[PDB]
């Protein structure tokens, strides 16, 4: 499921990620199938990067 | 007061454990950063407050707005003490989180505590000062760190941020003798402030 | 009126109708159920974006299944990341059941009809599709007032339309009540077509390697030792194809049994390796050295 | 050593919630370093082993503690004359120095 997240290039310690919504979420999907954990995150490319 | 959407920054530097305030610093902020939440939410209970580390050598988002204080407390009490304030980090992330909001017709405020002198460069300072007048941002700085053997690179800046708004920006300064933390800051005005308009 | 009135081609798009599935393939035997988001231009024309779940607080397919709260939490998350968008339907499955609403399920239908005017009702059958291609239609229930008095006839007209007898003459009676059904038609973004084509990526390396050859060595003797004992039985199938008729042939001497089919296809198998097998090594030791 | 044992809970409270073991870690170095400037290879040898352990149970040891243990594995090394074994040690202390 999709998170918004925003990325600054800047300063790459600058970064938005909404803690609160992955949370809710996490419980939620639990209730139609367990087998559901928190197992990462995708990054969406173009390329691999250092950050 | 208004409907407000404020992100609290705790500096959580190795100046930020000074024997100033008792017992410790460390101690009199985890009683400031309950007893802020609170005012505002009994100014207008319409306010949410979210919670960021501008320190710990990296800066981390907490917690996103919320109105329940269990969440902040909870990122609150996992922290790691030592750090350096990186005030230009700070003012960027919270920038980007009050973009995405519950409810985006609040006022955009940022508050911060800050219990170290700044170690930023000049340059970085003179950009954030314009990015916070493009998205019509207005923040309070309580200071009592950066006036114990430095002058305010800030005050410029936090000038110029000033419109005539319903919001005001301010420089609170804060006599950092022994009366404790909390009490200070409800002394200073940050909900007796008035208007710029 | 207010419209013309006719019933929705529904153009579903391959994340909707894919994740529609996965759900309730899952959910087997449980009736199961979640919300579309879509938009509705047109006169008929319903493209359905996306689909979400609902987690089960009932049995599934239930009011007691559809929470408020739930309801209200999911729609405030959607707007951080641009996917509101108003709710053009609810799926659910029976896979009990060919495309036909059972009455308790009518009865959701018709709570959706005040949240919505244009919400249709989409069966899903996960297990129980009669056809190559995945068997789902969507229903849309409009008052008994303009069936009877003969409108029907008017709303099903300047369409293609769609016809299926799958329960037949229990889902003829359910289908008439309702209203009707149409063809439905799936949206193909030629980004999600070429991720769906591939499948691998160490599909590269793999074409260059090969097993250890002592097993292809087994198999080679295997296939000439095996083809050896079924050319036994083909000369002896040749003394017989002495009875008129192809079907008499077939019961009477069990001419379906064939010793014919079995050497055929056992000689093209060992064949085919043999060709490849000559192919992978050749091209190794030239290209690589 | 007593201490940082009481200490810790008290300590949790003032700090927000923090970790403690990292003045026990290397307070048994300390000791195993007296033992050796006194050679008992021994008593230093079974505080290796239990000290160790510890490095792996973290995800990370910093620095600071990890050459307090290299410190005491390279005094050790010396006295039962492996070259093979002092080598392993001094190539690590100067990356963690």
């Amino acid at each position: 499921f999709a998170l918004p997240f925003e990325e600054d290039e800047k300063n790459s310690d600058v970064w938005f990620l909404d803690h609160n919504y992955i949370e809710n979420m996490n419980e939620m999907c639990k209730k139609i199938n367990a087998k559901e954990k928190l197992i990462g995150w995708y990054h969406s490319g173009p390329k691999l990067r250092a950050s | 007061m208004v409907l407000e959407a404020t992100v609290l920054v705790i500096d959580n530097s190795e100046y930020s454990r000074n024997g100033d305030f008792p017992r410790t610093r460390f101690e009199a902020q985890i009683d400031s950063v309950e007893f802020i939440f609170q005012a505002k939410r009994n100014s207008n209970p319409e306010n949410t407050v979210g919670l960021i580390s501008g320190a710990g050598a990296n800066p981390r988002v907490l917690s996103t707005f919320t109105a329940e204080f269990g969440k902040i407390l909870a990122g609150l009490h996992d922290t790691q003490i030592e750090g350096k304030l990186h005030m230009a980090t700070a003012l960027q992330i919270a920038q980007l989180t009050l973009k995405h909001r519950q409810n985006k017709v609040q006022h955009q405020r940022i508050v911060a505590f800050v219990c170290s002198p700044i170690s930023d460069s000049r340059d970085e300072l003179i950009r954030l000062a314009k990015t916070l007048k493009k998205n019509n941002v207005a923040v309070d700085i309580i200071n009592f760190g950066e006036i114990e053997q430095n002058t305010e690179l800030l005050d410029e800046f936090i000038a110029a941020v000033n419109n005539p708004q319903e919001e005001t920006s301010h420089l609170l300064t804060v006599t950092p003798g022994p009366r404790l933390l909390y009490e200070n800051i409800a002394s200073s005005p940050i909900i007796l402030e008035e208007g710029s308009s | 009126t207010g419209r013309d009135d006719t019933k929705e081609t529904v153009y579903i798009s391959s994340i909707a109708l894919l994740k529609m599935l996965k759900h309730g393939r899952a959910g087997v035997p449980m009736e199961v159920m979640g919300l579309m988001l879509g938009e509705f231009v047109d006169d008929y024309t319903v493209n359905v974006v996306d689909v979400f779940a609902m987690p089960q607080s009932g049995t599934g397919v239930s009011v007691e299944a559809v929470d408020d709260v739930f309801q209200a939490k999911m729609m405030d998350m959607l707007k951080q990341t641009g996917r509101d968008q108003m709710v053009v339907g609810w799926y659910h499955s029976h896979p009990g059941f060919g495309c036909w609403l059972s009455s308790v399920d009518v009865n959701t239908q018709k709570s959706f009809e005040q949240l919505n005017s244009r919400a249709v009702a989409v069966v899903v059958d996960p297990i129980q599709s009669v056809k190559g291609k995945v068997v789902i239609d969507a229903f849309r229930l409009i008052d008994t007032g303009a069936l009877i008095n003969n409108l029907e006839p008017r709303q099903t007209t300047s369409n293609t339309g769609l016809l299926n007898k799958a329960n037949i003459q229990a889902l003829i009676h359910g289908l008439n009540r309702h209203y009707y059904s149409l063809n439905i038609d799936y949206h193909k973004t030629a980004k999600e077509t070429k991720m769906l084509m591939n499948l691998h990526k160490e599909q590269w390396q793999s074409g260059l390697k090969m097993y250890d050859y002592e097993e292809k060595e087994e198999s080679n003797l295997a296939a000439t030792k095996s083809m050896v004992k079924i050319a036994e039985q083909y000369s002896k199938r040749i003394e017989e194809e002495k009875e008129l008729t192809e079907e008499e042939l077939k019961t009477r001497y069990v001419g379906r049994q064939d010793p014919k089919k079995h050497l055929s296809e056992t000689a093209d198998e060992t064949l085919e390796n043999n060709i490849v097998s000559v192919l992978t090594a050749g091209v190794n030791s030239v290209a690589i050295k | 050593k007593a201490q940082f044992q009481e200490l810790d809970s008290k300590k949790q409270r003032n700090n927000g919630s923090k970790d403690h073991g990292d003045g026990i870690l290397l307070i048994d170095s300390e000791i195993a370093r007296t033992y050796l400037l006194k050679n008992d290879l021994v008593k230093a040898r079974d505080l290796l082993d239990d000290l160790e352990k510890t490095l792996d149970k973290k995800d990370s040891i910093p620095l600071r503690i990890t050459n307090s243990f290299y410190s005491t594995n390279s005094q050790y090394f010396k006295f039962k004359n492996d070259f093979n074994s002092f080598y392993y040690t001094s190539l690590l202390y100067l990356s963690t120095l």
